């Protein structure tokens, strides 16, 4: 049901109000989930978009944490690119590209699938006899081998859970991975260096002093101290 | 070069040989859906003499002298099609004999 | 108020708050950055 | 260097032309005073000329044969080589606020016309509504495609005024 | 009877049942009227045929080490006696070209006068002397195999049309590229297929 | 009697009418036996000034 | 001169006849109408096509029509 609040005392969507979301906060001002299946389809969405999130975010910070421990010598995620593909060990773009945009069209053609009718991929004789697993449970949850651990096959108030704090560390990479790119935009320096510089030095290391992200207020500065 | 009597005789021998014993069976199946019993037929009625013009001619519907349907105008038009043949193989035998390559390289 | 503000929710105020709003917008744009061409970021 | 274009960085008129241009406008600088404000004017519109074609340059713009920068449409072309900026962005960029504005006109036709004497609202303007359909019109082609799915956004022609021929 | 899923959970098109090699594959709804499907199945069963020729041919001029299949027609250009299995046939090109179009135009006015869809789809007879046809099971196996590998040639001729069309190199050639490093040596390498890699 | 409800919304499929296709409210329908008793009401004018109209049986149907 | 048609969706206002300033239409008792009146035009070799009546018509589309051609002295308002 309703959990929290995005904003008190705003007014919540009717569509909001006893709907049994993962990490639900009434946070839709502009009502695009008012239709029920084009909100189980923007479930899919944010699932999908939090999920490489994650694996961009933490591709992005363990490779960096271990960068400053120096333990590897790992580049940055913005260089990472031409890093490899300078190497003397590299596949080219164009396969890799290729290879990627292929990959995940055999796989999401079946999150598709899926999608339009659930439980549709279980059909018999389809995917070599492993696909009886492949039946979801519910919509964006497939389980099956994708929860080999049986971590799903559990109380129901702990599953709930779990999936609240899917999508509430899936939101924070999110957001995360949207300050990596506006970081680089601006300070031209990766999240552990960016970190490093706000706890030795906060205030002089701060986006509004940076002119890249909010025009025209370094001359506001530069005028003030003149 | 290619000879011009052995070429145009052999391209028209084949085409009245496609025409008789292969196109007729095609043929007068498409014109009986064209200007059959039931469908268009005749465009005119027939009352004076610049209506009667269009009336089909005295010597296209007679009879059938040869075993099958050819007649006298089929053979015309199958004669024509393997002139129109023998003259364009002739035609490009001519212009590969003069030197000069019309097809890409 | 409320008899006032009626004839200000009338279409050629309408007219002039949306005109000087986007006419504003527009200016600020461009006095405070120059001319540009291509959006190259 | 695409149709024949030199980038405008290696192109000779267009430095000619900025020669020029730099040339007629210190004309009027010698009848004033440097300490006077049209000199100051003068001085400013010469640093934003300097700054305009600082920037035009270097920055993908070609030109050919008239010193004047050219603009590439094509897409693909636009995105092989570095000039997506010219149009291909601003296409997108102008069609979210094509996209905006006609879809906030679209709700606000729907929500006047469920109301008695709708032919009101349309010269007697609703501030409160408007203004929260003007903010919650972001994600206008998230509601256009979710809308031409299902036939809220089209309507079949049985109730719609035809033409009698 | 179906023979597969062209994916998992398709829509199950109600044309398309009691007919060989089906896989509910169109999402186009092509062939919804029965005499356009008919027309359609012909059309793709003698096409597959002939790309089953072709791949025979292309597939024969390798593995006898005879040359290629792009320039084994390159012999009417330079004018030279052309050569079929080491055999030195001396038929002229114009007589070739006449005998063929006139062979392919009898073949294909006794073919298209069945006036029977049944046999214009599947004659046998004279065209089938092995008589493996007789029990229907084994005749409805051997429509679906004979579909399948069609449709696999329809597929492998466009495959070397364009293999050709972006390298120069032949079709063992390419099939030894891929073997040896796949990812250096691709369609993607060439950077023709997809513009820009 | 012999027509729609009064007060009822209904659809005119009158050809050559400005309102083909539209929705009116009936607001009388004749019992005397005339050409066109149903006589309906629009909410829009046409373009001569006038918002009501009469229509045959034939020509009104309910909407959808 | 022109030819004036009343159709039968005539309902009976009596105004076509007081917009035509020439007494080109009368009204004559009918039963397909309310009012049991419709326009009809004895003088219509004295009517000019002026569509007064056309504009004083209420119903959709209009019971009166008048149709232009075959011009007279008396239809094209000449008073020489
Ligand atoms: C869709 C996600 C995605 C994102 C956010 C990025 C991010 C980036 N890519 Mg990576 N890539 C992405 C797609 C992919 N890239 C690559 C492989 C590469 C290469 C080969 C290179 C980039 C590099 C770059 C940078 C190009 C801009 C720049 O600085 O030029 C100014 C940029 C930081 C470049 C780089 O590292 O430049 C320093 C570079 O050379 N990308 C592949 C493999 C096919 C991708 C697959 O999705
Ligand atoms: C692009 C990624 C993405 C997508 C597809 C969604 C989609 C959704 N989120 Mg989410 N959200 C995101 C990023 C995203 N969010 C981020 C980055 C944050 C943190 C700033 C949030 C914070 C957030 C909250 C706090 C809540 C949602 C909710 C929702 C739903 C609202 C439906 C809607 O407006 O249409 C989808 C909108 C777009 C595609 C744009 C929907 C399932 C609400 C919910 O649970 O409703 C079911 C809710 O309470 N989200
Ligand atoms: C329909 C054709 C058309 C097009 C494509 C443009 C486009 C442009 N003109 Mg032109 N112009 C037009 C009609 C047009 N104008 C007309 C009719 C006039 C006469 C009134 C002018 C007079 C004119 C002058 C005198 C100047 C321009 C300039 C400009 C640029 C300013 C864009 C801007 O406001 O910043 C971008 C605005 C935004 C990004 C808005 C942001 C909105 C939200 C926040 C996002 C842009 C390249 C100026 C320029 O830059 O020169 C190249 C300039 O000097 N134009
Ligand atoms: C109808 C509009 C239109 C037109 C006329 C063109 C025209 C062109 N495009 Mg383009 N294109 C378009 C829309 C269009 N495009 C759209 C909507 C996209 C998707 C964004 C693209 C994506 C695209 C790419 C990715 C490429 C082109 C290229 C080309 C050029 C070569 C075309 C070709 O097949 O090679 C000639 C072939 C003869 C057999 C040509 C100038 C190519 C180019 O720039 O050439 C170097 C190229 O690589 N186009
Ligand atoms: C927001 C309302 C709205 C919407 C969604 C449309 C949509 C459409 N119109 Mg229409 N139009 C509108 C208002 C609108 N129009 C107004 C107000 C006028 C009078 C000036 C016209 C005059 C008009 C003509 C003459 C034509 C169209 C055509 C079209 C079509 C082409 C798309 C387009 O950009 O046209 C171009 C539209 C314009 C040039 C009009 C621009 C006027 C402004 C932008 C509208 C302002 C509306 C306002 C901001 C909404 C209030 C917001 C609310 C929060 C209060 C499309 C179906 C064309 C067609 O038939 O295509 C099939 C066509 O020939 N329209
Ligand atoms: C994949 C190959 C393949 C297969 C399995 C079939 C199978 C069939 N065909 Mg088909 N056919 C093929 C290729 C094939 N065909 C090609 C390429 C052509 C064009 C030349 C034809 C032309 C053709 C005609 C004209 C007719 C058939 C008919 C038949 C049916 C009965 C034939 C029979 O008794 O022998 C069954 C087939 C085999 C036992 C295949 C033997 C495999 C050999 C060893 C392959 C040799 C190829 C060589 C290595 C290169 C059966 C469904 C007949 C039919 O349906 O009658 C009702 C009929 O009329 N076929
Ligand atoms: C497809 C494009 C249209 C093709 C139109 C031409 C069709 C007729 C071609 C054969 C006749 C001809 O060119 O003779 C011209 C000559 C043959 O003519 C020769 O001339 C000699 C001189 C001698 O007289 C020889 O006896 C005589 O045979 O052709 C050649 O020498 C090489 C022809 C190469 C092309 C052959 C295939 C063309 C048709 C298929 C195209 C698609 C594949
Ligand atoms: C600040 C932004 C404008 C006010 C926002 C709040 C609002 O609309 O409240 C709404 C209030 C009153 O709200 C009224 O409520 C009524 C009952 O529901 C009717 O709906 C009226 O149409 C509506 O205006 O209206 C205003 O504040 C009008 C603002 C001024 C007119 C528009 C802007 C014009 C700008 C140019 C001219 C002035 C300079
Ligand atoms: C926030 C940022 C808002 C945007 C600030 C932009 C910032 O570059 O402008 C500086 C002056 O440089 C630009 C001058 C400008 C130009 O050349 O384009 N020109 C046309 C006005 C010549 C202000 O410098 C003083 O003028 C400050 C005066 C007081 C400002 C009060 C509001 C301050 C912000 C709140
Ligand atoms: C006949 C054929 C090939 C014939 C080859 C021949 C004669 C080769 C002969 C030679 O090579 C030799 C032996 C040796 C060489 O030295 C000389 C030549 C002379 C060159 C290929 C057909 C090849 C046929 C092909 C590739 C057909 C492709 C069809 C597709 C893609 C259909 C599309 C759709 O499926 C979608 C995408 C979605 C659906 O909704 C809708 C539909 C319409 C069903
Ligand atoms: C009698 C008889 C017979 C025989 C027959 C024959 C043998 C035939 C042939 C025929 C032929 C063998 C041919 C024909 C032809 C016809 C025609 C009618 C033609 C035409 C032509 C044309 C028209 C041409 C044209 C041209 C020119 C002019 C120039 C340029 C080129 C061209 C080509 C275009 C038999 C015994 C069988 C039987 C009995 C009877």
């Amino acid at each position: 049901s309703m959990q929290g609040n995005w904003l008190p005392g705003s007014q919540t969507p009717a569509h909001l109000k006893d709907l049994k979301m993962a990490g639900n906060f009434g946070f839709d001002p502009l009502n695009l989930g008012a239709e029920p299946q084009a909100l189980r389809w923007y479930q899919q969405a944010e699932l999908v978009h939090s999920r490489t999130a994650m694996m961009g975010v933490a591709g992005i910070l363990i490779p960096g944490i271990f960068t400053k421990l120096g333990a590897l010598n790992v580049p940055q995620w913005y260089e990472a690119g031409k890093v490899y593909i300078e190497g003397e060990g590299a596949i080219p773009f164009g396969t890799l590209l290729m290879t990627t945009l292929f990959s995940y069209a055999f796989v999401e053609g079946k999150r598709w699938q899926d999608f339009r009718k659930p439980g549709s991929q279980a059909e018999p004789g389809t995917f070599f006899g492993l696909e009886s697993q492949f039946k979801g449970t519910e919509n964006g949850y497939p389980g099956g081998i994708f929860d080999p651990l049986g971590y799903s096959k559990t109380s129901p108030e702990k599953l709930d859970e779990l999936k609240l704090k899917e999508i509430k560390n899936g939101r924070l990479a999110m957001v995360a991975f949207l300050g990596f790119a506006g970081q680089y935009g601006a300070t031209g320096k990766g999240p552990i260096d960016n970190l490093a510089d706000h706890l030795a030095d906060p205030w002089h290391n701060t986006f509004a002093e940076n002119g890249i992200s909010v025009p025209g207020l370094s001359a506001v500065e530069q005028a003030a101290a003149n | 070069l290619i000879a011009a009597p052995v070429a145009i005789g052999g391209s028209t021998a084949a085409l009245l040989a496609l025409g008789r014993f292969v196109f007729l069976p095609y043929q007068r199946r498409r014109t009986d859906m064209e200007v059959g019993p039931g469908r268009l037929g005749p465009k005119t009625t027939g009352d004076t003499f610049f209506d009667r013009l269009q009336k089909p001619a005295s010597f296209v519907e007679t009879k059938s002298k040869d075993p099958s349907g050819f007649g006298l105008i089929d053979v015309l038009g199958w004669g024509a099609l393997g002139h129109v043949f023998g003259y364009f193989l002739l035609a490009c035998s001519s212009l590969q004999d003069a030197g000069i390559e019309p097809f890409p390289r | 108020m409320k008899d006032f503000t009626t004839y200000l929710s009338t279409a050629p105020v309408v007219g002039l708050g949306w005109a000087i709003f986007t006419s504003g917008l527009l200016i600020e744009i461009n006095r405070f950055f120059p001319d540009p061409l291509v959006f190259s970021f | 260097d695409i149709a024949g274009l030199t980038p405008c960085s290696e192109s000779k008129a267009y430095n000619k032309l900025e020669r020029k241009e730099l040339k007629v406008l210190d004309k009027r600088l010698k009848k004033y005073e440097p300490g006077s404000a049209p000199y100051l004017a003068l001085q400013a519109t010469k640093e934003r000329t300097e700054n305009r074609f600082k920037t035009y340059a270097k920055q993908g713009l070609l030109c050919g044969n008239d010193g004047l920068p050219h603009l590439i449409s094509d897409p693909g072309l636009a995105l092989r080589f570095n000039h997506a900026g010219e149009v291909f962005i601003p296409t997108f960029g102008f069609l979210y606020v094509a996209g905006y504005i006609g879809h906030v006109g679209r709700q606000y036709i729907i929500l006047s016309k469920e109301d008695a004497k709708p032919t009101d609202k349309e010269i007697i303007l609703d501030v409160p509504l408007a203004l929260k359909l003007a903010f919650q019109g972001w994600a206008w082609p998230l509601a256009s495609i979710q809308e031409l799915r299902n036939g809220s956004l089209l309507e079949k022609d049985e109730n719609i005024t035809v033409s009698p021929r | 009877t179906r023979a597969g899923n062209f994916a998992p959970g398709s829509e199950p098109k109600d044309y398309l049942e009691g007919l060989p090699g089906n896989y509910n594959f169109d999402p186009l709804e092509l062939g919804k009227e029965k005499g356009t499907l008919q027309r359609y199945r012909e059309a793709e069963l003698i096409h597959c045929r002939w790309a089953m020729l072709g791949a025979a041919g292309c597939l024969a001029v390798e593995v006898l080490g005879l040359g290629n299949w792009y320039d084994a027609p390159l012999w009417a250009v330079t004018g030279d006696k052309p050569t079929w299995f080491g055999i030195e046939v001396p038929f002229d090109i114009a007589t070739i070209l006449g005998v063929e179009v006139v062979a392919m135009a009898v073949a294909e006015g006794l073919r298209n006068e069945n006036q029977d869809m049944e046999k214009r789809l599947y004659p046998g007879g004279a065209f089938d002397p092995l008589g493996f046809s007789k029990d229907p099971k084994s005749f409805e196996d051997k429509k679906l195999k004979e579909l399948k590998n069609g449709r696999l040639a329809m597929v492998a001729c466009l495959g070397f049309a364009g293999q050709h069309a972006a390298t120069g190199k032949p079709i063992l050639a390419a099939l030894g590229d891929h073997l040896s490093s796949p990812f250096f040596n691709n369609f993607a390498t060439n950077g023709v297929s997809v513009p820009g890699l | 009697e012999i027509g729609p409800k009064r007060g009822s919304l209904v659809k005119v499929l009158r050809p050559e009418s400005y309102w083909y296709n539209q929705v009116g409210k009936v607001v009388s329908v004749d019992q005397s036996g005339i050409r066109y008793p149903v006589v309906v009401r629009f909410e829009n004018q046409n373009y001569a000034g006038v918002s009501t109209n009469n229509y045959a049986l034939d020509e009104v149907t309910d909407p959808p | 001169a022109h030819v004036v048609k009343i159709y039968d969706t005539c309902i009976g206002c009596t105004q076509c006849v007081r917009a035509c300033p020439l007494d080109v239409l009368e009204m004559v008792p009918w039963d397909g109408c309310k009012a049991a009146q419709m326009a009809s035009s004895p003088r219509t070799e004295d009517c000019v096509g002026c569509k007064r009546c056309e504009t004083a018509c209420p119903t959709d589309f209009l019971s009166v029509r008048v149709y232009l051609g075959n011009e007279s002295t008396r239809s094209l308002g000449l008073a020489y």
